């Protein structure tokens, strides 16, 4: 059982390929979950949003 | 063979930031050249940008830029980013300056005067700029300041006008401003080159001024990463007036549009000239007022014929240390009352800070210098 | 331009180095950086610092003489 | 219950409750009173004279800042 | 008249570094605009479309449209009719000529509500103590007509005025349209009339320092690394003897 990161050199770091391949692999998860949590992070602490009007307006 | 050498092309890039050998020494107040640079091109960018949705005519010109902020996509971030990098451009142009004096890099005579040149350019440049969006600052500003040159003898009233394009600001002025605000920056761009070619004909200055010759880095890592962090705190500075304070540099009132009647008792040009304003009416006199404005620029070409020192930066230097802090303050004084209304206690004090600039600058900080001679023994 | 291999003359210096990989990019950051960035503050405090409160000063009498100009002018005008 | 129904649909503003309630403490009294002082002295020698623009600013900016920082607790 | 007074801070839903705007609070707002200043202040540069995300929604933006009449294009014989109401067009409402607007209020212009926010010094709070500050002249003092007595004013002699208290309604729901409730409302739209951009731009702001917060460090921990060659560099002089 080495350490986690020595198994992360060898497998994707090593290679200047998956090194890279790792970085645009890993910047498109990154996008998605950091505006996830951003945005909630950013209504959490608001909530006079048009969020939570709408409930009001389904109609017309 | 390594064709990173002998390729026309890279030779150029080699010798700009891969293997020039530059002090192993220098500090952080050497990193407002990229900054100087990653403004020029991001200011270059913003504006092109502003350009595909702005017009000119004096009828549309202010109705386009609320276009942008309002209806073009993103149109906001990038007027923001322009008006606020335009502020930055200025903080590093006068950090540079200083970084400069300080510590002696003037020695350098076609170097800094190519730097002179740059600042004038980016000054004009600036000045052009803020007239486009046609607000009242823009009016006034555009009209209080291109008048000066109506203080020159027996031509003064022609080349105004000739400047203007009628008998006043209208029409023929907003038109002629932003073609030259568009040309401009190109053209100081490839003056920056010539700075730059000089400049790598001795290498760089450094903190001590003493000749790093003996201890040389290769720019490759070193200073290309100390580069890229740099420019990443400018980043934050920049993002954080455009994405939390966009307007706490702006003069709010160029908002509103112009008007050849009105005139707002305040009128400042934007903050960067402040100092220079300062001084201008700090002299009853048409003539008097605007010969001491320019001179208050146009004395960096005379900083040089003025080294006194037998050391070159003032790192081993407290007298001139000290006068240089009285400078800054001083400026940051000149500043301060530029920013106020030409009344009581403002007006002597006002007047104090512009003699002390020209006595510090011209008496002062030269004598210290021999002084400083004088009790090392040299 | 200058290249490296012209630039000057260097007698007899030794210069051991080490490897990124091999050391902390860090050392002693807190321990070692503090104490240095007091001893640099206070190795330039008397040179800096006293043209800025000079201008501090300045800048608060100066905008208080301004108010106490007009705002206290009445004052007296008793007849 | 029905007498401050009226009430409602023809007074009431949490302005007003406030300013009265601000227009009470220690720099608002006195800075009343030197507005009084100086109201009684120039409709006092009720002719040919001066102003007093001033001793009433002084007056609005200490209540004014005590108002804006309960105020807005009521509104909505 | 030469003295002056400048505003409080009051604690604006909007004041602190993240903070959002009151969409609630922006539509009142609007309805503050249309049935008081709307008859006398232009606001050239806002729409109803400009509306729809905000604060009301599809249908409602063009109802609101639809309750006035606009002069269309010119048809076929050089008309220029009138037409219900689009969601395209702006609030071009008050006077034609700018003069007429001086020919109604005597000798004042009633200038544009889309500048405002950022067109006066203080902000929202100006503009909120200017309406609910309101006061009666003290002795030495004059007036012409009705120019009106503000110390939050240059000079004090408004041409403008007090429309605050008239308690107008349609708070739908149910809000009291107190002076004061009438005041913040109206500038609170006021506020994003002027700076829409408002809450992204505050939002973007948030990961900008998020962001920063990783990188910063991170692309310092870069240049160290790379510079840590030279910190631990020892050196020894060593000459001949
Ligand atoms: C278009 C604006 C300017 C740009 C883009 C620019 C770019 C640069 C760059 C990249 C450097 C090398 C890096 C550094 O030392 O920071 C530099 C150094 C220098 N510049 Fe500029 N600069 C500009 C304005 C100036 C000004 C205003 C002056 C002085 C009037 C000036 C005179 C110098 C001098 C003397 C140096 C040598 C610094 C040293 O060796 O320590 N340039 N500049
Ligand atoms: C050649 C690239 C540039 C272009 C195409 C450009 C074009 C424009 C345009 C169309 C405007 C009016 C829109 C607006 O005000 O936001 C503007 C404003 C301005 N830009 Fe530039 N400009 C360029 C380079 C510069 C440079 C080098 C500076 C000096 C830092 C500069 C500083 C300004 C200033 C001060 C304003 C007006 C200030 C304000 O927005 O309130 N821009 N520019
Ligand atoms: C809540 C609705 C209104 C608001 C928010 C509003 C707000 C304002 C503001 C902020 C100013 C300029 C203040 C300054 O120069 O610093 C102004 C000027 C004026 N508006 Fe209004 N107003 C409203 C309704 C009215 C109405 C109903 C009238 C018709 C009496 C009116 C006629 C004027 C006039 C005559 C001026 C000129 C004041 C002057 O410059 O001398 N406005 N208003
Ligand atoms: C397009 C980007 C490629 C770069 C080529 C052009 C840019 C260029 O020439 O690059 C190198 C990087 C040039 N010098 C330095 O940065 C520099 C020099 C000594 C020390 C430091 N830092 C810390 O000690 C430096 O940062 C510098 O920074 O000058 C810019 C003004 C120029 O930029 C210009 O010309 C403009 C006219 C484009």
């Amino acid at each position: 059982a080495p350490t986690l990161t020595a198994r992360l050199y060898s497998l994707l770091f090593r290679r200047t390929s998956t090194f890279a391949l790792t970085i645009v692999v890993g910047a498109l998860f990154f996008e998605r979950a950091f505006d996830q949590g951003a945005d909630a992070i950013y209504e959490h602490i608001n909530e006079g949003k048009l969020w939570k009007h709408i409930k009001h307006k389904y109609e017309n | 063979t390594n064709i990173r050498k002998s390729h026309p092309l890279m030779k150029i890039v080699n010798n700009a930031f891969i293997d020039l050998p530059a002090p192993s020494n220098i500090s952080s107040w050497w990193n407002f050249g990229s900054l100087l640079g990653i403004c020029l091109i991001l200011q270059i960018l913003t504006g092109l940008f502003l350009a595909m949705h702005y017009t000119s005519d004096t009828t549309t010109a202010f109705s386009s830029v609320t276009h942008i902020c309002r209806d073009v996509n993103y149109g906001w971030i990038i007027r923001y980013m322009h008006a606020n990098g335009a502020s930055m451009f200025f903080i590093c142009l006068y950090m540079h300056v200083g970084r400069g004096l300080y510590y002696g890099s003037y020695t350098f005579l076609e170097t800094w005067n190519i730097g002179v040149i740059l600042l004038l350019t980016v000054m004009a440049t600036a000045f052009m700029g803020y007239v486009l969006p046609w607000g009242q600052m823009s009016f006034w500003g555009a009209t209080v300041i291109t008048n000066l040159l109506s203080a020159i003898p027996y031509i003064g009233t022609n080349l105004v006008e000739w400047i203007w394009g009628g008998f006043s600001v209208d029409k023929a002025t907003l038109t002629r401003f932003f073609a030259f605000h568009f040309i401009l920056p190109f053209i100081i761009m490839a003056i920056a080159m010539v700075h730059l070619l000089f400049l790598h004909e001795t290498g760089s200055n450094n903190p001590t001024g003493i000749s790093s010759d003996v201890d040389k880095i290769p720019f490759h890592p070193y200073y290309t990463i100390k580069d890229i962090l740099g420019a990443l705190l400018l980043i934050l500075a920049l993002m954080l007036l455009v994405l939390f304070a966009p307007d706490l540099l702006g003069d709010p009132d160029n908002y509103t549009p112009a008007n050849p009647l009105n005139t707002p008792p305040h009128i400042k040009p934007e903050w960067y000239f402040l100092f220079a304003y300062a001084i201008l009416r700090s002299i009853p006199n048409k003539l008097g007022g605007v010969l001491a404005l320019a001179f208050s620029i146009l004395i960096l070409a005379l900083i040089p014929l003025l080294h006194t020192s037998k050391q070159r930066s003032m790192m081993f230097r407290p007298l001139s240390q000290c006068l240089f802090w009285a400078l800054v303050a001083d400026l940051l004084t000149l500043t301060w009352i530029g920013g106020q209304p030409v009344e009581h206690p403002y007006i002597t004090i006002g007047q104090l800070a512009s003699v002390l600039y020209f006595l510090l600058i011209l008496v002062l900080m030269p004598t210290a210098g021999t002084i400083e001679n004088k009790l090392l023994k040299w | 331009g200058r290249q490296f291999g012209h630039l000057t003359r260097v007698r007899h210096v030794i210069t051991y180095s080490l490897s990124p990989f091999e050391q902390r990019a860090f050392p002693h950051y807190f321990s070692k950086g503090i104490p240095n960035v007091l001893r640099r503050t206070r190795a330039c405090i008397l040179r800096v610092a006293p043209p800025f409160v000079a201008f501090y000063l300045v800048y608060t009498w100066g905008t208080q003489e301004f108010e106490k100009s007009k705002r206290k002018n009445p004052a007296a005008y008793e007849n | 219950p029905k007498e401050e129904e009226e009430e409602e649909e023809e007074l009431v503003d949490p302005l007003t409750t406030v300013r009265e309630q601000c227009e009470q403490l220690e720099k608002c009294v006195k800075a009343r009173e030197r507005l009084e002082l100086c109201d009684e002295r120039v409709s006092s020698r009720s002719q040919t004279e001066e102003d007093c623009t001033e001793e009433l600013l002084d007056f609005l900016h200490a209540r004014d800042h005590c108002v804006a920082h309960k105020l807005f607790n009521s509104l909505k | 008249s030469d003295l002056e007074l400048h505003p409080p801070s009051y604690p604006w839903s909007h004041r602190g570094l993240l903070s959002s705007l009151d969409h609630t609070s922006i539509r009142r707002g609007f309805q503050v605009y249309k049935q008081v200043c709307s008859s006398c202040h232009s606001m050239d540069y806002v729409a109803y479309r400009h509306l729809v995300g905000v604060c009301y929604t599809e249908d409602e933006a063009k109802a609101l449209a639809e309750e006035v009449e606009v002069q269309d294009g010119p048809n076929e014989d050089g008309e220029m009719f009138m037409r219900p109401g689009k969601l395209s067009d702006y609030f071009p409402k008050p006077y034609p000529n700018p003069e007429a607007a001086r020919a109604a209020n005597n000798g004042a212009l009633p200038p544009d509500l889309s500048y405002i926010v950022r067109a006066r010094h203080g902000g929202e709070d100006y503009v909120f103590s200017l309406l609910t500050g309101y006061c009666e002249p003290p002795t030495g003092v004059s007036l012409r007509e009705g120019l009106y007595f503000n110390p939050y004013f240059p000079g004090q002699a408004i041409g403008m005025a007090p429309p605050i208290y008239n308690e107008v309604l349609e708070f739908d729901d149910g809000t009291p349209a107190t002076m004061s409730q009438v005041a913040k409302d109206v500038c609170t739209f006021l506020r994003w009339a002027a700076e829409p951009e408002h809450d992204h731009r505050k939002r973007m702001g948030l990961k900008m320092l998020l962001m920063m917060g990783l990188l910063l460090p991170l692309v310092y921990a870069m240049k160290r690394h790379k510079w840590s060659v030279l910190k631990s560099r020892k050196l020894a002089y060593r000459p001949p003897k």
